[PDB]
């Protein structure tokens, strides 16, 4: 998965999330094209094959002709009430696409963190099940220790949680951050 | 620190070239959509084990002048020859011509091309053409993803063709060409979208599918189409709207992670110390398990009928509901959030 984040000139702006699922997809190249085929198939249920432990596969999800996967991805845009865009964000990273969307967005409006900060900033996913919060490796350890006394069992990322690009209007102008888990930066004028 | 900001225009890509891309296409006179697009087409060889021609995607686009917001919903579909019980292991759904959908991003460029374009459809993929033939150092995610499945890449002869140095991946730096890439971008360029899904590339796509053991069939490629969505989700916080795409993209959990928390009138003194600091992170996990209990009712609308679960999902009274249930003091076991697999 990818996300790009775009504000043009005029004010107007794509957040755009892409993404052929697993690394290099169902690992089908073509000889001929060189295209690189999806495995988007494996993001519906299936009756026959459990995921995770003692869940049930999601009837909601499951495959019929015609039929588009549940996805996790949540491109966004924020715009303020005098109609200038605020916020353009998304993630790319399987199921913690939402959650990390959802951080960068508490992150920049309400803790006040700058764009680059809020991509920056440690992240933590729980999605019900399993039955875990994960945190990533730099996260303040008083943030783990608050979740542990809590109840929480916690476990840290082996690599990193998500990816995030976003773009913030401030009084500047347009403020970029690309996700340094994976090495992007931003360009503009 | 490493901030970048810019009075007039910005591309935050996850590729700095990609991001310089879709820049250029903004300074030669290009709308938002044509940047995304002349971004998109070069993280597809950047990032290639991410995203690209063979897959999907979603676009929010957002209109200043109008003030109005649309969604383009280019993901993947199932085959026409597709049924629930065609995959009986995790394998069988993972790897391989049967675990192909219908590819969307193509067509999902052209439509909102169609829309917003500004720029000839050609100048949205010349500088990939040069880049995929040129070469580029693997970055960082791309190296780390060609290590992570070094095995199936070297095992598998068409993928070494691109993806390996002397039988072995790619490392960091090392120079990546997409030579047949390049030419495919071209066509794509000169004829079209429609060389794609009912054209030269056609044949070759399923052929391609089916040979590694798919269903994909010229019907599958013919009929696929992006849809226009005038009517995006959204959901007031404070001031402002916040744009997302529903069901099937994940908008609805969003929301309500947002609703829920939104009552707790979060602000930077909710992280200024350490027991404040404390209660927020476990206020925020609650959240996300709430709404993740109410994500498994959720699939394609067109399929299933989720117009209730939105509805609730994105209901400010529902959320603060929800969010009298978050205790300060302590999380709880899974069924306590109330996951429900049906209705
Ligand atoms: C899974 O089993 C079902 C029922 O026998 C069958 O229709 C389907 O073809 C199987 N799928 C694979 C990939 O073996
Ligand atoms: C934005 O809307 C205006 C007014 O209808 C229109 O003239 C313009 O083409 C739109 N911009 C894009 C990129 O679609
Ligand atoms: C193009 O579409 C028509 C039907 O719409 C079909 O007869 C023809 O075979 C298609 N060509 C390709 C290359 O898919
Ligand atoms: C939010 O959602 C619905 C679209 O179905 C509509 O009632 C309302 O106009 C939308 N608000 C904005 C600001 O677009
Ligand atoms: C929506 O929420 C209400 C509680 O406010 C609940 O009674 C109802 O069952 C929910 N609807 C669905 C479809 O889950
Ligand atoms: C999940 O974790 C919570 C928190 O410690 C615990 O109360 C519960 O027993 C765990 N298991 C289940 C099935 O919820
Ligand atoms: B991406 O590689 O992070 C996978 C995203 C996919 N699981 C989806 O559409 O949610
Ligand atoms: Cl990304
Ligand atoms: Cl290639
Ligand atoms: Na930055």
């Amino acid at each position: 998965t990818a996300h790009l984040s775009v504000v043009a000139e005029d004010g107007s702006a794509v957040s755009a999330t892409s993404t052929i699922n697993l690394y290099f997809g169902s690992k089908v190249r073509s000889p001929v094209s060189g295209i690189l085929f999806n495995n988007e198939m494996d993001d519906f249920s299936s009756p026959s094959i459990t995921n995770e432990f003692g869940v049930p596969p999601s009837p909601a999800n499951f495959i019929q002709p015609g039929k588009q996967p549940l996805s996790s991805m949540c491109p966004t845009i924020m715009v303020g009430q005098d109609g200038q865009v605020r916020m353009v964000v998304g993630a790319a990273g399987g199921t913690q696409i939402t959650t990390a969307t959802a951080l960068a967005i508490i992150y920049n409006l309400w803790f006040g963190y700058d764009v680059k900060r809020a991509v920056e900033e440690p992240r933590l996913h729980n999605q019900l099940l399993p039955n875990v919060t994960t945190v990533e490796r730099n996260i303040d350890q008083a943030v783990t220790a608050a979740l542990e006394t809590r109840h929480h069992h916690t476990q840290i990322a082996s690599t990193f949680i998500a990816v995030v690009q976003a773009i913030v209007r401030t009084a500047g102008g347009w403020a970029a951050a690309s996700d340094s888990r994976k090495g992007g930066e931003p360009a503009g004028y | 620190p490493d901030n970048h900001v810019y009075t007039r225009a910005a591309v935050a890509a996850d590729a700095k070239q990609c991001s310089k891309i879709g820049r250029d296409a903004l300074r030669d006179g290009g709308s938002a959509v044509d940047a995304a697009i002349a971004a998109l087409l070069c993280v597809g060889l950047m990032n290639a084990h991410s995203m690209g021609i063979g897959g999907g995607l979603f676009l929010t686009i957002y209109n200043s002048t109008t003030r109005k917001a649309e969604v383009i919903n280019a993901r993947e579909v199932a085959p026409r020859l597709a049924f629930a019980t065609m995959f009986n292991s995790s394998e069988q759904s993972q790897k391989g011509g049967l675990s192909v959908a219908v590819p969307g991003e193509i067509r999902g460029y052209e439509l909102a091309h169609q829309r917003h374009g500004r720029l000839p459809w050609a100048r949205l993929f010349q500088p990939s053409i040069q880049l995929a033939r040129q070469g580029f150092p693997v970055g960082k995610g791309l190296a780390a993803a060609l290590e992570n499945k070094r095995t199936v890449i070297e095992q598998q002869p068409v993928l070494c063709e691109v993806f390996c140095r002397d039988r072995k991946v790619l490392r960091e730096g090392e120079r990546l060409t997409l030579p047949q890439l390049a030419d495919t971008y071209e066509t794509l360029a000169i004829e079209g979208a429609q060389a794609f899904y009912n054209g030269s590339l056609t044949a070759q796509i399923v052929k391609d599918i089916q040979a590694a053991g798919g269903i994909v069939t010229a019907e599958d490629l013919n009929n696929y189409r992006a849809e226009l969505i005038e009517h995006p989700l959204n959901i007031s916080l404070g001031d402002a709207v916040l744009y997302m795409p529903s069901a099937p993209l994940s908008g609805p959990v969003l929301a309500l992670i947002l609703n829920i928390l939104k009552g707790y009138n979060f602000s930077r003194e909710s992280v200024e110390s350490p027991e404040q600091k404390g209660l927020t992170y476990h206020r925020i996990v609650e959240a996300f398990r709430f709404a993740y209990a109410k994500r498994t009712l959720l699939g394609d609308p067109k399929f299933v009928d989720v117009t209730e679960v939105v509805r609730n999902m994105t209901s400010e009274f529902f959320a603060a509901q929800l969010r009298a249930q978050i205790s300060d003091d302590t999380t709880h076991p899974i069924s306590y959030y109330k996951p429900e697999f049906y209705t």
